[PDB]
């Protein structure tokens, strides 16, 4: 279903940029000193809205790095193919694995 | 082993998810002024509405989109699946069917409920004898019945013998013998610009047959 | 084994129905070539009835490839 | 639709008027032509030119030779020597032709340039002929 | 104008004519110019 | 703040790699770094056969050459094709605004 | 591929031989860091990057691995 | 690129330190597996010699039994 | 059970007979594409043509598959 | 047992001539929409010549079809 | 008892000739098409020799039936 | 008499190049009809080239026919 | 012995397949021969169209040779 | 005893593919006869053509029966 | 030596495929007889053509031989 999330405010935030998360300013996971890092973690809800709101918003920034500025390159696509290509061997990993050509590795 | 490219059953995630590979392929629009690839997807979207539209005619307001969609899903499960370890959807028999029979049935039923003596008049092609009238009355009933299965056999079966092509290449690729290698890749390069272009093509044929059955 | 046997000899004689659907492609974009080459005004729709050219005598040609998989798979 | 131009030293036919469709008898073979047909050229035969007026009405112009010149613009300009409506025939005098021509052949012997003139009225007198009959 | 057999199968615009021989466009020249001397011809009388 | 369209992408490193990848070790590593990181990671995965050389790596070498060679062939007109009709649409856009004006 | 080269050879030598004490004081530091501290103050990014760089210590003794069997696919 | 930096001694260290304990790792390793796979080639030898005999055997057998059916349904 | 054997051997052999089918689709569409570069205007009647010529041809073809499920099956 | 499945096999090979059929009949159809582009006025003219050719270019395969039938049971 | 089976498989063969004769005549048809559209004045010399080539267009081809019963029956 | 059933087989398969033959004398005929209705001023030349034609095409389906009687009274 | 001689059989039968792509390239390159002819000045574009066609020939010939090597080892 | 059969039964198979051969030679033969209908001043230059084609293509068919003598005697 | 006999077999079937390069050439030099009856002050870009394309053909027909012969002897 379709609207934009309740955190964002028009008359405050300016225009919608789906990439930028408008909820409360919380720490970003790069720069937790890791003795906080497990509140961190409880901080954030694990809801699969909240799971799927992170996922979009990191596609958006992905689209907003490679693809949205006007003289965009064939980059993004390489990396769709290539990062499609190594998820979907990871997905038949057995069916690569069981026809390998040494024994003991 | 062969055959191991068209084995959907791989893990607990299974290669059903080889058709949400469309959606992250589809161009996403933000700025007024397109980005290179927005602007690309929807010259070539629109370079095709426009050729559709000759054949289509006014009656057929639903048929610019319901087509290029199954045009872009044809293509994107073609062109993105001949990348190596990507599963291919439409190899398999059921996703071509699963696209080709519901919207001709959407094509046959229509048109017997809205106009049926038109429809039988439409039988006869204008100028054909009547003891051969029943003859081309039955030509008629079968050409149309098989309609589907020519849709979903032509690209299941010709996706699935052309990457079978490439597996038998690939398993005489010897890595010991550069020779037979760079054989194999220049081979294998000849048979994928093959590849390509066919999968281009017999997405346009979709389109363009079920287009053609649209109209008529 | 007489079945297996001859379910590969049945298979091998089907799969020479795919010549024709070659002829046919052959025909239709050579055909293609000499509209283009006298009309060349229509560049862009005689190669949409050449590309339903390709289509239909294809969809001849992959039946018997159809059969070649029909009596090694689902038979 | 198309704007058939068909004239004559003696006559003037049509001159730009629309037409649907004309049946050239050519040297290339009786074509027809209809609007946008191909831009290609044309050297007339003795035949008979069946024209289609916008209204439905068919007319028929017997031409001897001519040039027929079917440009981009669905533009036709048919002009012969002598192009006289077939109603404006004579078969009597057209077998009288036919006849005298094949005597003409018949005692040609060993010339050529009779013989080439005994065929041509030859070819000209079974096309009249055949559009008195027709 | 008036152009020649060589000069019409050396043109541009003459590979976007169908049919073309070299005894069809010998002949349409050879009428062509017989017509153009005509309509000239016609001219020039009602001039004089 | 209002969201701003810049002219290039990020920075991109062997065809597909993002630049962030490589300049995020320089403080360690220096600049063979990550090179050398992958070129272990390769190494290791066709060591153990993690990676199995099967004949889809071949598909995929194939993919590779071609795509290369189409790219390096055919990226300069597509890219010119695709910026000049941005202009036309930013220029439509423009005289719109200056007619109405006028 | 010149400059490539420089920096293989400025950057994949091996240590110097008298920074053997000073190497050893930071390895003790790293046991004054596995006792104390020094590691639950490190930013994620800083932690990512520290276990990255280790993994590459771990790939440089798995080529040194397929350096000394001889061939890279398997033991042959 | 970027000026050339030198790395961090321990880092150097390590490296080189896990580059040579992976060459000896894989000489002790391949010397280790090389006797294995010697002793494998020479039981399976042996069951190589016993499966060909009694497969051999065993094909011939049902050859001639397809054989004589196969003329029995030809009727030659 | 030779019987089942020589029915999988007579439909792959009956499957060949598609082929001709695709070479008269090919020839069918090929001169449509000759018949349009001169007359384009016609061209609806033109491609009423087709879908009259290529629905007989095709025909025949199936009529040699439906041996292959009827040398199969019923026989 | 053998003879009825030797009749599977030469019914099997007898249905390939239906092909030829389908070829002609492509050939035919495809000539005459190259020639009523030229001629339309002769549209019924041509059409019975059309007619012809597959009145005896099925003929041909009503042949084969009948040398498999009565090669499967009468002969 | 093996010959019946022989006579039923090249009988079944030999019926595969005929398709030559069909396509054969399905060019024959369609090129008085063709030569009809173009040159309407002499259709009386074109059926002629069209049915002249439709006939050696066919005499092989029953040349070839021939053998189906020679192989079946005679031999 | 595995020997004689497998010439008649053999003598079977070798009846399918007569279908060459077939379609050559058709294609010849055909292209008669067209070469005559675009020039008749030279029939009887063109009639001779027919002829020719002719005299090459059914002699190679001959040689095929006479490979079956190698198959058959000869080896 | 069965199963492993009749796989001989199969890959023969289906090598007749590629016959179709041998017919479709000499009709494609030679009717490219008569396109060039006709319109000489467009040999650049008449070249590319024919490369199509002789590449969708040999997909269909390379396909009857893939299921010839399918059945000569892949099983 | 079965290899002698087999051999008849491959050079009968083999002896199919001088149908092609006769295919090709009826297509140059009556190319000429529109060509040289179409040119009557180069009746030298198309004729030599016309040899030229009819010894390639009777230069495959007698490959084709090279390797039906060959398979019959040679292996 | 039943193995043996079926190689006989399946390379006497692999043989027709050059019946297709047959045919192509055929269709190759009878349309270079055309065009360079229509257009001949071009004949050596036609003959160049008309290389390439007897090449093409005569490659698929030598991929048939080389396919009747690696079954054949070498595997
Ligand atoms: C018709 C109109 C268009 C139709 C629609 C097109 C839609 C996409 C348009 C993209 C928009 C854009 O930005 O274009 C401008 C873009 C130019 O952008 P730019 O970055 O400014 O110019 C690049 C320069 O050349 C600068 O680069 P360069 O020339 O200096 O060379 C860069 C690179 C050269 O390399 C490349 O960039 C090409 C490599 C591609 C192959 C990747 C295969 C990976 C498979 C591995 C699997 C395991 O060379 C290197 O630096 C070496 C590294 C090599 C690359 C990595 C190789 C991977 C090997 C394996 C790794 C493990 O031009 C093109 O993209 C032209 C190609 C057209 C697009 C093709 C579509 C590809 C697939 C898309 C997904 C599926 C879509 C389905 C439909 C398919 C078509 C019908
Ligand atoms: C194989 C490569 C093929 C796949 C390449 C795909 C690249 C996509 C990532 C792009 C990215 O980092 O920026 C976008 C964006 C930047 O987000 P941000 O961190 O908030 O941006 C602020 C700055 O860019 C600050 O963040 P940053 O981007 O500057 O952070 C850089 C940092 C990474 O920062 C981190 O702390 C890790 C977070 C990674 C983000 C990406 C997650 C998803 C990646 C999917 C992988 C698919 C395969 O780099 C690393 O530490 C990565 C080293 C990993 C080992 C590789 C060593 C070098 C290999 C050289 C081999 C040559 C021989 O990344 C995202 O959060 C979304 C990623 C897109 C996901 C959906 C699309 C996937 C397409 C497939």
């Amino acid at each position: 279903f379709g609207d934009y999330p309740a955190e964002y405010n028009p008359k405050v935030h300016g225009p919608y940029d789906p990439a930028r998360f408008y909820g409360k300013a919380d720490v970003p996971l790069g720069q937790v000193k890791l003795g906080e890092l497990s509140q961190w973690l409880g901080r954030r809800n694990k809801n699969p809205q909240a799971v799927a709101a992170a996922v979009s918003r990191g596609w958006w920034r992905w689209q907003h790095k490679y693809v949205l500025p006007r003289k965009g390159g064939i980059a993004p696509y390489i990396q769709l193919i290539v990062g499609c290509s190594i998820f979907f061997y990871a997905i038949n990993y057995g069916k690569m694995v069981a026809h390998r050509q040494r024994k003991y590795h | 082993s062969l055959f191991s490219v068209f084995d959907p059953t791989s893990s607990f995630l299974s290669n059903w998810l080889s058709m949400l590979i469309p959606l992250l392929f589809m161009v996403m629009s933000f700025w007024l002024i397109p980005s290179r690839p927005q602007f690309l997807a929807k010259s070539v979207l629109m370079g095709l509405n426009r050729e559709m539209s000759l054949l289509m005619g006014p009656a057929s307001f639903g048929a610019n989109i319901l087509v290029i969609a199954l045009f872009l899903f044809i293509l994107f499960n073609n062109f993105i699946g001949l990348f190596p370890y990507i599963f291919t959807a439409t190899s398999h028999l059921a996703v071509t069917l699963s696209l080709a029979v519901p919207l001709w049935i959407s094509f046959i039923l229509y048109t017997w409920i809205k106009e049926t003596t038109n429809a039988l008049a439409h039988l006869v092609p204008l100028g054909t004898p009547a003891p051969l009238m029943p003859f081309m009355v039955l030509m008629e009933i079968i050409s149309n019945m098989i309609r589907p299965i020519t849709l979903s056999v032509r690209l299941a079966a010709n996706m699935i013998a052309g990457h079978l092509l490439l597996t038998l290449l690939g398993a005489q690729g010897t890595l010991e013998n550069l020779y037979v290698t760079s054989i194999v890749v220049f081979s294998q390069i000849i048979l994928l610009m093959l590849e390509f272009s066919v999968a281009i093509i017999q997405s346009y044929v979709f389109m363009t047959l079920m287009t053609l059955y649209a109209s008529e | 084994d007489i079945d297996s046997a001859a379910k590969f000899i049945g298979a091998g004689a089907a799969t020479v129905g795919v010549a024709g659907s070659g002829a046919g492609i052959g025909s239709v974009f050579g055909s293609l070539i000499i509209g283009y080459a006298r009309n060349p005004s229509l560049k862009q729709q005689l190669f949409s009835y050449a590309i339903l050219g390709f289509a239909l005598s294809e969809a001849m040609g992959l039946f018997c490839l159809m059969m070649a998989f029909l009596l090694l798979f689902a038979f | 639709q198309m704007a058939f131009t068909f004239a004559a030293p003696s006559q003037v036919f049509y001159n730009n008027a629309n037409i649907r469709q004309v049946d050239v008898p050519s040297f290339s073979g009786s074509f027809g032509i209809l609007p946008a047909h191909v831009a290609t050229l044309a050297v007339l035969k003795p035949g008979v030119v069946t024209v289609y007026q916008e209204d439905g009405s068919t007319k028929k112009y017997f031409v001897s030779s001519g040039t027929v010149t079917v440009n981009d613009d669905s533009s036709v300009q048919v002009l012969a020597e002598e192009a006289v409506p077939v109603e404006n025939l004579d078969l009597q005098a057209a077998r009288d032709i036919l006849s005298k021509a094949q005597s003409d052949v018949t005692s040609a012997g060993a010339d050529m340039l009779k013989l080439a003139e005994g065929q041509i009225a030859v070819e000209v007198g079974e096309a009249l002929v055949k559009a008195a009959e027709g | 104008p008036v152009f020649s057999k060589n000069a019409i199968e050396s043109a541009d615009s003459i590979a976007a004519y169908d049919s073309l021989d070299s005894d069809v466009i010998q002949s349409y020249v050879e009428y062509s110019l017989a017509s153009l001397i005509y309509y000239t011809m016609k001219e020039n009388a009602t001039s004089e | 703040p209002r969201p701003l369209r810049p002219v290039n992408p990020g920075k991109v490193r062997v065809g597909f790699v993002p630049e962030e990848w490589f300049t995020f070790f320089y403080n360690k590593t220096g600049v063979t770094g990550p090179y050398v990181l992958g070129a272990g990671a390769l190494t290791f995965l066709l060591s153990k056969e993690i990676y199995v050389v099967e004949h889809e790596f071949y598909t995929g070498v194939a993919i590779a050459i071609m795509g290369t060679y189409g790219v390096k062939k055919f990226g300069k007109q597509i890219a010119d094709y695709a910026d000049k009709g941005i202009g036309e649409i930013e220029q439509s856009f423009k005289e719109y605004q200056d007619s109405s004006k006028i | 591929l010149a400059t490539f080269l420089k920096y293989a050879k400025v950057e994949l030598t091996p240590p110097g031989p008298a920074d053997v004490p000073k190497i050893q004081e930071g390895i003790q530091n790293l046991i004054h860091s596995a006792k104390t501290g020094k590691w639950k103050q490190v930013s994620v990014r800083e932690a990512w990057l520290n276990t990255l760089i280790v993994t590459e210590i771990a790939m440089w003794f798995f080529v040194g691995e397929c350096i000394g069997k001889g061939s890279v696919i398997g033991y042959r | 690129f970027a000026p050339p930096v030198n790395v961090s001694p321990l880092i150097r260290a390590g490296r080189y330190g896990a580059l040579v304990v992976g060459i000896v790792y894989g000489s002790y390793r391949f010397g280790s597996l090389q006797k294995r796979e010697n002793e494998w080639r020479v039981e399976e030898a042996r069951r190589k010699v016993i499966r060909d005999a009694l497969n051999a055997e065993n094909k011939a057998k049902a050859t001639r039994e397809e054989m004589l059916y196969l003329a029995k349904e030809t009727g030659v």
